């Protein structure tokens, strides 16, 4: 059948993922992936080693975009004395170095600023594009914690303005106070429910 | 046996336990030692480990003919199922001392009546200390 899902790493596609899973949750701020791979090896003969630890990573469902590293955040390589020798990856949106790098701040403490104004000056230390929607609110008072994580700074000041923080399926970032009002399925009893 | 001279009641010890008699039909046994054996990976060579002795356990079958046999069969069972090991004579691997672990009694009225068969399946039992050791 014509591929439901194709998977690309740097350009160059994939064509072994003997398993693979993808996620995408609102009340996180970063999707996830994996994908298990065949490797192999000839005892007294050369073996060709990528050992990609990172590179973009693209999966593609059905011939429409679902996710966007940047990617190889893991690589381990599973073996076995019966099985098999198999390897694993990893992968993380791309705002990943958010979710795991201390904030480096000019100076650490706004005069008197908005919030997306805030947000543009921290999030820019990496060059993750953010996608504003909602609404913009003045803070007299702003001083970020002394080292704290871009991930506990900006979910602890969206969640007093009723902000949502979650990553889009194309690589940037997300602000919305409410659906997208894309309208889905109807879901229906004793149709498509398994 | 070789030549027309055997006497089977000559090299068969008589059957027992606990010191009640009784009529044996079969024996058999099972020995062997534990093994940890392992294959490396992309090897050609293996490996091998010694872990100690394998329990035993032998299985008998006993035969009951003579008139009244459900008295002799039914007074039977009430030492099988008595607490404890006890002493067992094999008829082939002489005395030793094993501890009962079930039996089946098969009987019928019509298909055979007038006989009782029982299998029975034992298991070597040594004493221990109580003190771990």
């Amino acid at each position: 059948m014509i591929k439901p899902m194709r998977i690309f790493i740097g350009g160059e596609e994939l064509e072994t993922y003997t398993s693979a899973r993808l996620q995408r949750t609102k009340k996180q701020l970063t999707g996830s992936l994996t994908v298990e791979i065949f490797l192999n090896y000839v005892p007294s003969k050369p073996v060709i080693v990528n050992a990609v630890r990172g590179k973009e990573i693209l999966v593609y469902v059905m011939g429409e975009l679902a996710f966007t590293g940047e990617g190889g955040s893991d690589v381990t390589v599973n073996f076995a004395k019966g099985q098999g020798y198999s390897v694993t990856l990893t992968a993380r949106g791309r705002t990943k170095y958010l979710v795991d790098s201390s904030h480096s701040h000019p100076t650490g403490s706004f005069k008197d600023t908005s919030d997306r104004k805030v947000i543009e000056a921290l999030v820019k230390e990496h060059k993750v594009v953010l996608d504003w929607q909602g609404t913009e609110v003045k803070e007299p008072k702003i001083t970020l914690r002394d080292g704290n994580r871009i991930f506990n700074e900006i979910f602890e000041r969206c969640n007093q303005n009723c902000h949502f923080a979650y990553e889009t399926r194309d690589g940037k970032l997300l602000v919305t106070d409410g659906t997208t009002g894309v309208v889905g399925e109807d879901i229906v009893l004793g149709q498509n429910i398994l | 046996m070789a030549g027309p001279c055997y006497n089977p009641n000559e090299h068969y010890l008589p059957a027992s336990f606990k010191g009640v008699p009784f009529d044996a039909d079969s024996s058999d046994s099972e020995h062997g030692r534990n093994g940890a054996e392992a294959e490396f990976v992309f090897g050609e060579r293996t490996g091998y480990a010694d872990l100690g002795i394998k329990i035993r356990s032998y299985s008998i079958r006993a035969r009951f003919q003579t008139n009244d046999h459900v008295a002799l069969s039914n007074a039977f069972i009430a030492v099988l199922e008595s607490t404890g090991p006890g002493l067992l004579v094999h008829p082939t691997r002489g005395p030793v001392m094993a501890a009962c672990r079930s039996a089946r009694v098969t009987d019928s009225k019509v298909d055979a009546a007038g006989v009782t068969y029982i299998d029975i399946d034992f298991v070597e039992a040594n004493d221990t200390v109580t003190g771990f050791g």
